[PDB]
């Protein structure tokens, strides 16, 4: 069943009033398609055929629900508080973002669109979004810098065994920015049959909704799971924050639970005092920025400063309007966690439990050990493992000295 | 009242043409160098020069201008160097208006941008990136400061989005782009005598001179860039073949 | 009912299975059987493998059909358990909760465990990294030193690995050197096996930690379809996760089974590892079973694309299987199971394990053969993240 | 009724000492120079000979075997080679039992390899990774052929299982253990039964065997044999003239 849209923005796009937080600040260039998209979605977002579909999807396909498992061995870290972990990790391809492009590439079929493109960083997105294309027989192409594309051959290669076509950009500053860039204008140039998957909660509306919709699931489902196995709602719930799809995600189903805590952690880097970071809401300001009023990373002239993160996935400057609202209106919190304070974490879940966290996930964990430590014995903390490790393992193993020279 | 850029095409209209309408970005080669060019279109012939504020993540700009963006950000430039560019495009006896993405004014504080760019000599903005939706702020302080508000339109715009933003522009509209630009400036002039600007990637007298059969001003801008790039005498030749070309007769 | 024997027999006078294994190593065989025996019935183990095969592994795996598969296998419906799905990416980490489960409720406090490329010994260094225990993985010298990232995800989980650089330093020396460390540390140390092989009781208690596959694999394709598969289909290295998903349709006459064995570049050129197809009867690894052998039955060298199915052996409960006529055993070439990988990347969006793939192929051919609407389950036993660079390098893509 | 070794461990402790056994693998070198090893084994003093049948994985063997059958394999030795090696030290007065991996055994086929073995002048069989579980096929080979059969026991070895793999044994049964685990193993095994007892203990010294002899019927030599054939045949002859010295003490 379709659920309340109490927390939702208005027709604009817009949180907390009709010059707040979202919006829409893109170019006029873009708003036939973004008026096509947002109206595919009001559609579709109430039709129970729609969300049969994507439920289907979501069951046989993907492994829904995921589970929730308490670290029992992570207890004694965490202030012997009780952290369970919400296991998207285990999602195919594995993490939450197959459960945004699977929404959006059923979206872009339903509007009779045959092609899909995107963007992507370290490449994450890129082979969630060309997995959902497999499946559903769109083309695929995906928005890659040069120096990304260079760097990540075996992303690549998963992208094109995926039957994508992936577009190095070799012009400008060959990285993710040219490669938005240049998909932006492609989605304008075949908007009759293209549609373009973003990957997080942000950009001009529908985005920062739609994206959050498609993530609600994982807090329905962890609501619902907590108070089997603890036997009441938890004291804190909380998640890594990159653009925020996976923190809003599982926060929805508990934002009128008064009891519960929800916190954000964000990438801090090397700290938030060297300005290699990426604390958007630690460090950042209100500003327009990735089509959305919201918080980022800028100078004193609004120029969008480069964050750092040792996690790929929490390496932006902005933050999904929802999470500002949020913040402003007092209901989460968000904190900064280090590149070493995440490190640590990844390497306690490596040893304790056995799961090999995403490094975006892990400064998430690592969060979760300090809030516990505030908390105290025997309080409940769920935490969204937004991923597995697997990416991450040379990262992790440069790190700790396991690779030698 | 009137348009602080409705005088200008009165008078090209009066003497059938078009307005040259010319983009350059501060801070391109450097600041001085910029300020320089800047002047120089203002001595060739250009009617009104589009003052470009550098930043750092532009949707709308191509890869002659991002190119050029990106060198004046490397050199340090400032938002306020675009407010001293408008004093003296406003000394050379030139018209200025600002093109700016959002955030900058943001930041800067949006009446104090206003207010400011008024003080100094500038007659209004061309707004890539915010649409009327999200332009409450904007026309209040427009409306205060007397500044023109130039939207764009494009091919794809609806008929309800472009009557909404053919009704917010204030100066002229931008039509920014086959056959695709003169069928959007007939549908602006269907609802409206407001002027109408043309971009189309103009790097000729030819194409202007195309351009001014049918649209009020021809703006050029990544040729301008490109010509800089070359050195100032290319382009005020290139300015002065840009000048024979928006004159019909 | 499909039990062996109180000496690991199945097929009574045949003789498959058995315990093959020198005397030192029996009084630690005798503990590990009578432990076994104990727990597979106590309420409170059962409990505590459902809990972590639930909560911790994510299971049950789902049963997918892949209808954009089906004009390519003669528009037959093939469905895909999903055990890539599961926690560490394949089927084995069922079984090293089952026997890590048992290690601790032994007294034991040293886990050892061989592997080939990797999958087993980060299995095996997951499970003991959960329960607390010692782990040391025995890995070839061949496939440490082209194995680097696997070798840091096993010392990321705790486990110490040891490079084997005795015999042809390949998986079965692994195993023999594993074997080694066990007759001297029985003591304190359990070897957790990482297929339906070895003395008894390894075989039948593999397969059991493995059978929760074939159950939920019933129930759903009936849940599905409405009705019992044409057939169940799986690759076959040493047989955990064939064994796993055809027991619970043993006894359905009209399900066919079928399983997929390595072929490498052809059975007859000689570098293939087709147990059943090209080697004979024999004692190996505590076992008789059938077995890649010479005249004088010397161990052979096995050949495949896939890792995973490079294993010279074969489970003896699939031998009596394959006596009794229950269940085929078809040869699958690696030409064939990397065009089936390439398939089910572009036509469903899911990367198969190199070894997942020959099961796919087989399934593909099965298709064309059985005609439409004939429903056939497939076990997907693993995920190809793996495999992306040697798929990769097979398409010219690198 | 009698035992096939019966007679030389009679011989041996009428004589005041054990008996060396001493183990050499088919084919290292190679096979010719593994015959004349075996040979010379006779001359200097071995009492039984242990002819080893190369084995791909002899899981029970430490690397101076190991790597010694891996030469013997690449040399391409044959189960055969084994057959023909029991045959020259039968011709030159020796007494050979054959200690092989049970596969090339089923291989052969069980009947077949010791009626063949029996036609050779082979007394036995030791089977290091056969069980009397699994020997219901040997047994009865054993007694229609007439070959001992010398099942192995272990320090861990159950009381329960001790005491049937020694009513299985004929001829003499192997204490394997590879301080006091060896002499313990050995009086565990006479506190249930009058059959010989052999003691392999890494032994590569005139006094290790000495310490040996005084407990165990047999003192089983194998990887520092193989060690001094490696270095030279003369090595070897020294090397058994040393250890049939340290077993009549
Ligand atoms: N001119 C302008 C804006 N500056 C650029 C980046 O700030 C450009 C832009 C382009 C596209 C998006 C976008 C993002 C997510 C979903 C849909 C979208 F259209 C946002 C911004
Ligand atoms: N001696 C003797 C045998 N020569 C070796 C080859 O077979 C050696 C052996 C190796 C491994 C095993 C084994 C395998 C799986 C589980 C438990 C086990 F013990 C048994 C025997």
């Amino acid at each position: 069943i379709a659920e309340p849209t109490s927390h939702d923005p208005d027709s604009g796009g817009h949180f907390g009033g009709p010059s707040g937080w979202g919006g829409r600040y893109v170019p006029e260039a873009l708003m036939a398609v973004i008026e096509e998209v947002t109206a595919a979605y009001q559609k579709e977002r109430v039709s129970q055929d729609f969300l049969d579909d994507l439920d289907r999807l979501q069951a046989n396909y993907a492994g829904r629900p995921s589970p929730l498992y308490e670290a029992t061995r992570l207890s004694q870290h965490a202030g012997s508080a009780r952290i369970f972990l919400k296991r998207e990790d285990l999602n195919h391809t594995g993490s939450h973002k197959i459960n945004n492009v699977l929404g959006q590439a059923l979206l872009a079929r339903r509007m009779g669109k045959t092609r899909v493109i995107a963007e992507t960083g370290a490449g994450q997105h890129g082979v969630a979004t060309a997995t959902a294309c497999a499946l559903l027989g769109l083309d695929c192409v995906i928005y890659m810098g040069g120096i990304d594309t260079a760097r990540q051959a075996l992303n690549v290669a998963r992208m094109r065994l995926l039957g994508a076509e992936v577009v190095a950009v070799q012009t400008g500053s060959k990285t993710l920015k040219d490669a938005i860039n240049e998909a932006f204008r492609d989605w304008v140039a075949n908007a009759d049959n293209t549609y373009y998957c973003f990957g997080t909660a942000a950009g001009p509306h529908p985005f920062p909704t739609m994206v959050r919709d498609f993530q609600r699931i994982i807090g329905m489902e962890a609501r619902v799971q907590i108070q089997g196995q603890a036997g009441r709602l938890p004291d804190a719930v909380v998640a890594c924050v990159g653009g925020g799809s996976n923190a809003i995600g599982i926060f929805h189903a508990f934002l009128d639970d008064p009891g519960v805590r929800l916190v954000g952690f964000e990438a801090a880097g090397d700290g938030v005092e060297t300005g290699r970071h990426a604390a958007t809401f630690t460090a950042g300001s209100p500003g327009a920025f990735h089509g959305s009023f919201s918080y980022l990373l800028q100078d004193e002239d609004g120029q969008t400063i480069e964050s750092h993160s040792i996690s790929a996935g929490l390496d932006y400057p902005g933050v999904g309007p929802e999470h500002a609202w949020l913040k402003e209106a007092g209901r989460v919190d968000y904190r900064p966690i280090t590149d070493s304070e995440a490190m640590d974490a990844f390497g306690l879940l490596c040893r304790m439990e056995g799961i090999i966290p995403a490094i975006e996930s892990a400064h998430a964990v690592a969060g979760a050990l300090k809030l516990g430590v505030e908390l105290g014995r025997g309080a409940v903390i769920v935490v969204n493992l937004s991923g597995r490790g697997d990416k991450d393992v040379e990262t992790a193993a440069k790190w700790f000295g396991l690779l030698g020279n | 009242e009137a348009s602080r850029l409705g005088p200008v095409f009165d008078s090209c209209r009066a003497n059938n043409r078009a307005a040259l309408i010319g983009y350059l970005p501060t801070g391109y080669p450097d600041v001085p160098a910029s300020v320089a060019a800047m002047t120089a279109l203002v001595e060739s012939g250009c009617d009104i020069i589009e003052v470009g504020v550098p930043y750092s993540d532009p949707g709308m700009d191509g890869p002659t201008i991002a190119r050029a963006t990106e060198a004046a950000l490397r050199g340090g430039v400032r938002v306020r160097d675009t407010l001293a560019a408008v004093e003296a495009i406003s000394i050379a006896g030139g018209r200025a208006v600002v093109m700016t993405y959002w955030n900058p004014v943001l930041r800067y504080g949006v009446d104090a941008f206003a207010r400011d760019l008024a003080a100094a000599g500038g007659l209004g903005l061309i707004t890539p990136d915010l649409i009327p939706d999200e332009a409450q702020q904007w026309l209040a302080a427009s409306e205060e400061h007397r500044l023109d508000r130039i939207f764009l339109v494009a091919p794809s715009s609806t008929p309800e989005r472009l009557a909404a933003t053919v009704e917010a522009s204030r100066g002229f509209v931008y039509a920014a782009s086959s056959q695709a630009a003169p069928e959007l400036v007939g549908r602006v002039k269907a609802v409206s005598d407001i002027p109408v600007g043309v971009g189309l990637g103009v790097r000729s007298r030819a194409q202007a001179a195309q351009i001014a059969q049918y649209a009020d001003g021809v703006i050029v801008g990544s040729a301008l860039v490109t010509a800089l790039t070359e050195g100032l005498p290319r382009l005020r030749a290139l300015t002065g073949e840009l000048a024979a070309g928006v004159r019909l007769g």
